[PDB]
């Protein structure tokens, strides 16, 4: 976006109020209303479809594949597409490289649940198509993936699983699928204005910020990867660390309520 | 890099079609005359239709096949335009559209059609095969390139021969060229493409809701002819009367009944020219062998 | 007492006054007596629509008004421009329509007024008075051969914005009236553009002057004295705009007042974002439309 | 393959092999590249791990795009000889780089002017018998010295310190933090993660200012 | 794009390198008693193998023509190249595999993956009396 | 040799279809109001496409600008999850795709009243989600929505359909299984007419069927723009009845 | 679930996972039901009301007569609907000219054959089109039929819905054939499928087995020897499982080709492998493992303890397989192999002669006989049969049924009744077919 300077003061004024004021005037910890759809690409292991309030729009697909889990290290791959942009661009690649770290195979990912045999397992593909964004889109994108993993079924093993001696070629039933049991993580976008910390920065809120954060939630707690993150670059200011220490529980005592709202079936 | 023509000149040709004239001196449905001449090398030929000049080259070498079809050899056609043939063109734009419009045709005209047996490139399965190469050069444009490159490649395949081979596991014995003869190649069918060139003398609506078909179609647009045409269509056929490809990718709207009526006239054209290649391949090789008769008696 | 609306629906891509409604490619008639205007093309009799829209028959004039499209600029209209670019002595500025408007160099109110006359050094200061993205009040003068039109500020009343906040809507729901600046209890003022652009700010004295210094017409300053009771009252008028926009409501100045007093159920201003509650207040006014007038 | 380079015949392959609190240390040098206007040289060696890298400045270069009020930074991370970090792994750091210097550089001093930053991850030993995360803070130091060499308006000698997979960047002698980076580690080790980073920052900035003021 | 070509050209025109210097004499890693490995190396002489070498030139602070310094810097790198000891397996597990045609079949040859030693190495053989230097 | 059953002597296809039958055909209008004024969704069988249109509006550069008419950009997005087997590499400059990017332009050079939209840009965004064969004519039917989805000036409906040939017998509305099984032709058909926008043949075709083959698809194509029309109209009624 | 089209027409998704090359490849298809499904018979007057032409503009022929073989009430007039298994067991019984003139083929039954055997699937494809005035075979596409289509029930295998749909298939039939009192007879061999209709679970349906159908023919004596079917000194081994041999193929463990079992030595044979030069012998009766000469089999090498001089891991066998090629270059001690799986039987119809020892003169009842084959290399077949005193001085056609574990000689059944031994006409006949000579007259689809 390109906004006007006279706003930019007032916007930086009103949000840095000590009784802090959002432009939509939510409570400082609120998020915005969304819509969450899945299970609609029946060629896929799982699908996902999520709708923002500003009309930002993405769909993440789940295709699987059986693999030898010894010859390959990364058992889980993320691949992202933003509409309107080159492969070479920055915001593409960082968000792309991020969620790989977020879903490292034993960090918050329980790859034993992915394990097929003593020799084989499941290569998965987090495949992402963003129609539109007006935001630093990332914390939206985790949300559909969380539902996408909660909407993913996998075909059932028939034969045994010890292929060291006998080296059997594994066999699946043709109708019987089982849901992937998984504890997927979540990601939250933060922003620091003055002495205030809003949750779910909208694009106007995202513009005026001094600086912002990304905090990895998993397993009912805070975890890594955690990055301080610029939104604009015309208003980048530093920050007291207790404010950084403030936001963590500020996330955390409101995090599972968002989770339980989505842990709701 | 832009060709500039007056709208006065635009109406002029459009009038000439409205009185059934065209500037070259051909009929509407008449094709240029083709000069085919070979260089000394095998797979060497110069092909010329009046103003348009082309040149291509066939070669082959040793490589392994893909994992994809581990049975079969390797083959691809390069058609890189040089701005030598006209100042319109970028230095080797493989990403221009008209280039792709030259590309995918010859891609489908040869590779997906399969005039050439790629399985007859298998020297040894999965180990060593042939990598056969087709570099197309343009020399000077009056259009008909995609018909010219249709011909000149298929001309080149019927003149290339590959040398002699002997296998012992890894001991793969490529023989000297002059002791053991080079061996020509296996052509399943001979495709010939035809450019069709389209001219609305009217507006859009008299093509759209004017029920009266009134649209002139000609063969082998010359350069000035080509710059005003309204639709683009190429069909390709054989001697065995099967249709290789058709491509009308948009442009002017166009009656179906015309197109069959168009494509029948293609058939009688391409057949005569095809056999003209066939004699000249023989006759040059006859001239090769008569000069081979003029060599061994000489030596 | 929440954070986010998370309601779930899984297993689907999607949840799934009479006049002529015509399609492109469709014949209207072939009476030759009719005249052929917008949305219409033809071949000598055959009256052919080109959009999804309505047949308009005006007394011998037949034309097709569409339903979907960008904002149509017309002269004399009161809209809001966001500054796109700066040209030679020209500016480019978004309407929201098809193209930018243009804005001559001397088309603007000078500080000090006309006593400040022309100068060629003014083009050395185009960026002084104006720069990108900024918002203002503009007056639609006249057009070009295509349908692209231009602007100016022939009043003190037109000029660069401050003292508030922008919002935007579809251009359709904004109703036409003989007036466009409106002043609302809460000491604040809506500046409804026609094109779909909406600026709020605090009521000025010049606003107060409408119903009973000059060197500040390119400032980025506000009134420094801005209460939160101003600021939070802005947001309550802010969401109810989008409430009517989500509810597809023609804007009446009174309906906003009716929207505002109906919003006095909820003091939690952050609760003014709910899909249902906006629709509920949207349902309130339409029922309240079935009493008065 | 790639028609623009010499990559050998395709069927070859590279050669293969199989199996048959500590101190960090610097050597910081400027003024050795005549293409640039800011250069900086960094040696690093720590306990199994020896690292050398080059930060290169081009500025202020003209911008053919449009008007801006102020300056604009551009940062490149490129593999050197041996260690090959992943492509998408690179630019994430480049994203993390730019955020800190946008609390450093007086861009308002430099309208319509560009900043080019070339970082050459030239050579690294890791002889130890989040591998990029161990090299973050040294970049910022390597950039700051080169940016002092071009003499650009910088608010602070800002630096980052490292504590075991964690990177925290400071200013004001550590009294504020300007850049935060965290990988896996412990939980609520943050308070110790304040400390060991801070003192390395307290070490490093003194090493930096020695490199220039004594020259 | 000129440079890497131009070097390679006169390196050929230097005639420095007979391909005898690329001839690799691999060993076989004898799976010996109680689970130990010694690589039987033949010495002083069925497939063959060949080293193929690579270079990379990085150029910093270009102040003029570069080609002579491109030349001469390579030359000292050339003399420092050790040839690492390469060996194959005693009997590699990666053996011949068959592929079925539409009625026929063929055999993929056995895949003996050459392995270079972690430790041993030999130097490089040079036509040392042709090692040039550059000057503009 | 195929171990399966192409077309029954009892007249049936894989799902049991006749040779003159269609898949389930579903469109939608204004699928994304917050995104662009052209937003339309296609389901034709399992061919699922999101279709997006931007314009008529200002260019990014004054170089890419004309003082006579509009421009038309085609951006095709084939996902790596579009098929059963997941494709490895990306497609964004694949020469197969660029052909279609050329193709839809020249197909739609001549419906748009180009002169009455000068100095402006039309961008057409494609999102191929689920792929079911018949892929070419699937696109065009999604296009014809999306231009009307903003109500851009035009002449006519334009219909698209791939129709295949098993040995003697035409097959309206083939799938990708049948596509790899036989010879197919796609037709870009304009309105109610007998004039063509797109005509593309890859496979090898005996000449003599072709007139008959071309005579097949029109009745299909006319039933296409048929089913597009009312489906828009019942949407079109839903506006003003609840707008007013 | 399912959805509806405006033509009253149904649409739903049948979806599975392709297990090819061990992959897990999910495959989804849409599915249509129609409501114009013909019952294809003479007597019905409403399925000929819905028949519509093809692309070649033809309305086809409704050939199953009003007049079947009528039987003892409560059979009366009846049609026959089959099992795949009774076809898989008795494919040649179907080819009797003397009987079975009117059979509906269900679509799922058609598919399991196409799942099971390709050239057997040819024969049903052959017979249905080459149905005549006498014998009439149709294929009812019941899962294209709306009124017979079923779904996967919860907690179900694919086998359950197979039997249920066939049961559902028969259920519509008599309902449509109530107006003409031509019944429909469901033939099976499955005892659990012969259990659920004992209570007559939903349909008052004709569930008879083969013999339970065969015992109701007027002429069943001629055909009951075409019904398909201790005896132990040791136990023969078995053939490896599916995942074992597909797990064996890629690793270079297993090998296939063709085998030649000698006549001068019945218990010894070699194969010609693609990896191997010399003919690799397989020695031992257990190692031949009850396959016949000429078949496509899958073999494993034997250890050097069983190699011949004229472990658990496959890590050992491959290194031993390299030692085979060393021993192949020896020609002094050369390796032996054994079969572990059979790639394909080269079975067909077979003609031989019986043993006079196997037959009792005084007996008239059923008895074991062995057939001496015309093939010298292939062993005798125990035939449990009645009319052996007839057929002893007569030529016969059999077909091999199976090989279970115990039987040293396989179970097969007599098929075609040929004629007298060294009569010129019968010895003309088997001289054709055992030399693979076609002789049958040109059928009804030929003369068109």
């Amino acid at each position: 976006m390109s906004l006007s300077v006279a706003e930019k003061s007032y916007l930086y004024d009103s949000l840095a109020s000590t009784p802090s004021i959002r432009p939509d005037g939510r409570l400082p910890h609120q998020f915005r209303p969304i819509e969450i759809f899945t299970d609609f690409l029946p060629s896929s292991n799982g699908s996902s479809r999520i709708i923002a309030s500003d009309g930002s729009e993405c769909i993440v697909s789940i295709k699987s594949k059986v693999v030898d889990h010894h010859v390959e290290n990364e058992l889980l791959q993320v691949d992202v597409d933003i509409a309107g942009q080159r492969d070479d661009a920055l915001v593409v690649e960082t968000i792309t490289s991020l969620l790989n770290k977020v879903l490292k195979s034993g960090s918050g990912v329980d790859s034993s649940k992915l394990q097929l045999t003593k020799k084989y397992s499941f290569k998965i593909f987090v495949d992402v198509l963003v129609i539109s964004s007006h935001s630093h889109p990332v914390s939206l994108i985790s949300f559909a993936i969380y539902s996408a993993l909660n909407s993913t079924y996998l075909p059932k093993l028939i034969s045994a699983f010890d292929d060291l001696e006998v080296e059997e070629l594994p066999t699946f039933h043709d109708y019987d699928m089982v849901k992937l049991d998984i504890n997927p993580p979540l990601v939250f976008i933060l922003a620091v204005v003055g002495n205030n910390m809003l949750l779910d920065p909208a694009a106007n809120e995202s513009e005026v910020a001094n600086n912002g954060l990304i905090i990895s939630w998993s397993n009912g707690k805070i975890t890594s990867p955690i990055r301080s993150v610029a939104l604009n670059d015309s208003n980048v200011k530093s920050f007291k660390p207790h404010l950084l220490k403030q936001g963590l529980a500020m996330v955390e005592k409101y995090a599972p309520d968002v989770v339980r709202s989505l842990e709701n079936l | 890099k832009d060709i500039e023509i007056s709208a006065s000149e635009s109406k002029f040709i459009l009038e000439a079609l409205r009185q059934n004239y065209r500037l070259d001196g051909r009929s509407f449905d008449q094709f240029r005359d083709v000069e085919i001449t070979f260089g000394k090398e095998f797979g060497d030929v110069s092909v010329k239709m009046g103003n348009t000049k082309v040149h291509c080259r066939i070669s082959c070498q040793i490589a392994q096949p893909y994992e994809d079809r581990p049975f079969e050899g390797l083959f691809v056609i390069s058609t890189e335009i040089s701005p030598m043939a006209g100042s319109q063109f970028e230095n080797g734009n493989i990403t221009g559209e008209d280039e792709v419009l030259c590309s995918r045709i010859i891609e489908k005209s040869v590779r997906r059609s399969g005039a050439l047996d790629v399985e007859g490139l298998c020297i040894v399965a999965g180990s060593k095969c042939w990598a056969v190469r087709a570099d197309v050069h343009f020399l000077d444009c009056d259009g008909g390139f995609i018909d010219a490159s249709c011909i000149a490649v298929m001309a080149g395949l019927m003149h290339f021969k590959k040398p002699d081979i002997t296998v012992h596991g890894e001991q793969i014995i490529v023989h000297p060229v002059n002791e053991r003869e080079p061996v020509p190649l296996g052509i399943l069918h001979i495709p010939i493409c035809v450019t069709f060139s389209f001219f609305n003398p009217q507006d859009t609506e008299e093509n759209i809701k004017g029920e009266t078909n009134s649209e002139i179609s000609i063969i082998d647009a010359t350069l000035k002819e080509e710059l005003l045409r309204d639709g683009v269509l190429t069909v390709t056929l054989n001697k065995n009367r099967e249709v290789v490809q058709v491509s009308k990718a948009g442009g002017l709207p166009m009656d179906a009944l015309t197109l069959m009526k168009c494509c029948h006239e293609a058939y009688s054209i391409i057949e005569k020219i095809t056999d003209q290649i066939l004699q000249l391949l023989k006759e040059d090789s006859e001239k090769r062998n008569k000069y081979a008769a003029m060599l061994t008696s000489e030596n | 007492s929440e954070v986010i609306t998370i309601t779930k629906r899984n297993g689907a891509f999607q949840n799934s006054s009479d006049s002529q409604i015509v399609t492109p490619g469709e014949l209207v008639t072939d009476d030759p007596i009719w005249m052929r205007g917008h949305g219409t093309y033809f071949l000598d009799n055959m009256t052919y629509s080109s959009v999804a829209g309505t047949v308009s028959r005006v007394n011998r004039l037949l034309s097709v008004i569409p339903l979907k499209g960008r904002y149509a600029p017309e002269t004399g209209d009161h809209v809001v421009g966001r500054i796109a670019e700066v040209g030679n002595k020209r500016w480019k500025v978004d309407i929201g329509g098809k193209q930018h408007a243009v804005l001559m160099l001397g088309s603007v109110n000078l500080p000090g007024g006309i006593l400040r006359r022309k100068s060629e050094s003014d083009e050395l200061q185009m960026r002084s008075f104006l720069k990108e993205g900024d918002l203002l009040n503009a007056e639609v003068q006249s057009l070009f051969q295509d349908g692209s039109a231009s602007l100016h500020t022939r009043s003190l009343k037109y000029g660069k914005l401050r003292n508030g906040m922008f919002c935007q809507v579809p251009s359709s729901l904004i109703v036409r009236a003989k007036n466009h600046t409106h002043n609302l209890p809460g000491n604040i003022t809506v500046v409804l553009g026609v094109n779909g652009y909406i600026w709020l700010r605090k009521t000025s004295q010049m606003d107060l002057a409408r119903d009973t210094s000059s060197w500040q017409i390119y400032s980025d300053e506000n009134d420094p004295s801005i209460s939160n009771n101003i600021r939070q009252a802005i947001c309550r008028y802010a969401n109810v705009i989008k409430a009517l926009a989500f509810c597809e409501i023609g804007i009446t100045q009174q309906r906003i007042v009716s929207a505002y007093e109906a919003s006095m159920v909820y003091s939690n201003v952050g609760e003014l974002i709910e899909k249902n509650v906006m629709e509920s207040i949207g349902s309130d006014i339409l029922t309240a439309e079935k009493m008065r007038g | 393959q790639d028609r623009r380079r010499l990559l050998g015949p395709a069927a070859a392959k590279p050669m293969a092999f199989s199996n048959t609190e500590s101190e960090q240390e610097l050597s910081l040098h400027t003024g050795f590249i005549e293409n640039c206007n800011g250069s900086a040289l960094v040696e690093a060696r720590s306990l199994g791990h020896q690292t050398s890298l080059i930060t290169a400045v081009y500025g202020p270069r003209s911008i053919r795009g449009s008007f801006t009020s102020q300056g604009t930074i551009s940062i490149q991370l490129k593999n050197g000889l041996l260690e090959k970090y992943n492509t998408n792994e690179l630019k994430e750091v480049s994203s993390f780089l730019m955020g800190i210097f946008n609390s450093v550089v007086n861009l308002s001093r430099y309208p319509k002017s560009g900043i080019d930053i070339f970082v050459y991850l030239t050579y690294d030993k890791d002889l130890t018998n989040s591998q990029i995360s161990s090299l973050i803070p040294h970049c910022i130091t390597s950039i700051t010295l080169a940016l002092a060499d071009a003499g650009i308006e910088l608010v602070d000698m800002a630096g980052a310190g490292e504590a075991n997979g964690t990177v925290v960047s400071f200013i004001k002698n550590g009294e504020e933090i300007v850049g935060f980076w965290k990988d896996d580690g412990d939980d609520e080790d943050l308070l110790e993660c304040l400390d060991r980073c801070k003192e390395q920052y307290n070490r490093y900035r003194d090493l930096m200012i020695s490199c220039l003021m004594n020259q | 794009m000129t440079i890497s070509q131009k070097l390679h050209d006169s390196i050929l025109h230097s005639r420095i390198l007979p391909k005898k210097a690329l001839k690799v004499k691999a060993g076989v890693r004898s799976a010996n008693e109680d689970g130990t490995f010694s690589v039987l190396y033949p010495d002083e002489l069925k497939r063959k193998w060949s080293y193929v070498l690579y270079a990379k030139i990085v150029v910093l602070s270009r102040t003029g023509p570069v080609f002579d310094l491109c030349w001469n810097s390579l030359m000292y790198a050339l003399q420092s190249v050790k040839l690492p000891r390469a060996f194959i397996d005693e009997r590699a597990s990666d053996l011949r595999m068959t592929i079925r045609t539409r009625g026929r079949s063929a055999t993929i040859r056995e895949t003996y993956e050459i392995i270079c030693d972690q430790t041993k190495s030999v130097p490089l053989m040079i036509n040392a009396k042709n090692i040039a230097f550059a000057s503009n | 040799m195929s171990r399966l059953e192409i077309y029954s002597p009892e007249g049936l296809r894989l799902d049991g279809r006749r040779w003159n039958e269609l898949r389930r055909f579903e469109s939608s209008i204004n699928t994304h109001p917050h995104a662009a004024d052209g937003s339309s969704y296609m389901e034709q069988g399992n061919n699922k496409i999101i279709t997006l249109v931007k314009g008529p509006k200002e260019p990014r550069l004054k170089s890419q600008m004309d003082t006579s008419k509009a421009l038309l950009n085609v951006s095709v997005n084939i996902t790596k999850f579009s098929k059963f087997e997941r494709s490895k590499s990306s497609h964004k400059n694949e020469r197969r795709v660029l052909e279609i990017q050329t193709s839809l332009v020249r197909m739609f050079e001549k419906n748009v009243m180009l002169n009455i939209y000068p100095r402006t840009v039309i961008d057409i965004e494609i999102h191929v989600l689920e792929q079911d064969g018949g892929i070419m004519g699937s696109l065009i039917n999604g296009i014809t929505l999306a231009l009307i989805d903003a109500g851009i000036s035009m002449f006519d409906y334009i219909s698209g359909i791939s129709v295949g040939l098993y040995d003697t017998t035409p097959l309206l509305d083939t799938n990708s299984l049948e596509e790899n099984a036989m010879s197919t032709v796609t037709l870009g058909v304009v309105g109610k007419s007998e004039k063509l926008s797109l005509l593309l043949v890859e496979d090898k075709i005996p000449l003599d069927r072709l007139e008959n083959v071309l005579a097949i698809g029109i009745a299909g194509a006319h039933r296409v723009r048929d089913l597009m029309d009312e489906e828009l109209r019942k949407h079109a009624q839903k506006r003003v009845s609840n707008a007013s | 679930r399912r959805k509806r089209l405006a033509d009253g027409l149904s649409v739903t998704q049948k979806v599975f996972v392709r297990s090819r090359n061990g992959g897990a490849t999910k495959i989804v298809r849409e599915h249509y039901l129609r409501s114009d499904i013909p019952c294809l018979s003479r007597s019905c007057t409403k399925c000929p009301q819905i028949v519509v032409p093809d692309a070649q503009n033809e309305l086809p022929k409704f050939i199953l007569s009003d007049s079947p073989l009528e039987l003892s009430a409560p059979i009366g007039k009846h049609y026959v609907v089959l099992d795949t298994n009774v076809v898989l067991q008795a494919i040649d019984l179907l080819e009797n000219p003397n009987c079975f003139f009117d059979v509906i083929v269900p679509q799922i039954v058609l598919d399991e054959v196409r799942n099971k055997s390709y050239p057997v699937y040819t024969r049903l494809r052959t017979l249905c089109r080459d149905s005549d005035d006498h014998k009439r075979f149709i294929v009812f596409h019941n899962e294209f039929s709306e009124h017979t289509f079923v779904e996967r029930l919860p907690n179900e295998t694919i086998n359950d819905r197979n039997d249920r749909a066939i049961r559902k298939t028969c259920q519509w039939y008599s309902e449509h054939l109530k107006p003409y009192d031509i019944n429909v007879v469901l033939v099976t061999n499955d005892r659990l499928n012969r259990e659920a209709a004992t209570k007559e679970v939903e349909s008052n349906i004709i569930t008879k087995s083969l013999v339970q159908y065969i015992e109701l023919l007027p002429n069943a004596d001629d055909i009951r020897d075409s019904i398909p079917q201790t005896f132990s000194d040791f136990t023969f081994p078995e053939y490896y499982s599916t995942a074992r041999v597909m797990g064996g193929l890629k690793n270079g463990v297993l090998y296939q080709g063709n085998i030649q079992i000698s006549e001068y030595n019945f218990l010894e044979g070699s194969v010609s492998l693609p990896r191997f030069s010399k003919p690799v012998l397989i020695v031992g009766q257990k190692n031949l493992n009850r396959a016949f000469n000429g078949d496509q089999v899958i073999v494993e090498l034997l250890p050097q303890s069983e190699w011949k001089a004229p472990v658990i891991s496959d890590k050992q066998r491959r290194l031993l397989a390299k030692d085979a090629m060393i021993a192949q270059r020896s020609k002094k001690i050369q390796p032996t192999a054994k079969v572990v799986y059979i790639q394909r039987r080269s079975w067909r119809q077979y003609v031989g002669q019986l043993a006079p020892s196997s037959v009792d003169p005084q007996s008239s009842s059923t008895q074991n006989v062995f057939v001496i084959l015309m093939d010298k290399c292939l062993p005798k077949v125990r035939i449990r049969t009645r009319r052996a005193a007839e057929l002893l001085d007569k030529r016969i056609v059999i077909s091999i049924d199976s090989w279970p574990t115990t039987h040293k000689y396989p179970l097969g059944h007599f098929v075609r009744d040929l004629g007298t031994i060294e009569s010129a006409q019968a010895e003309t006949e088997a001289l054709l077919l055992e030399h693979d000579v076609e002789y049958r007259p040109f059928s009804k689809k030929v003369l068109e």
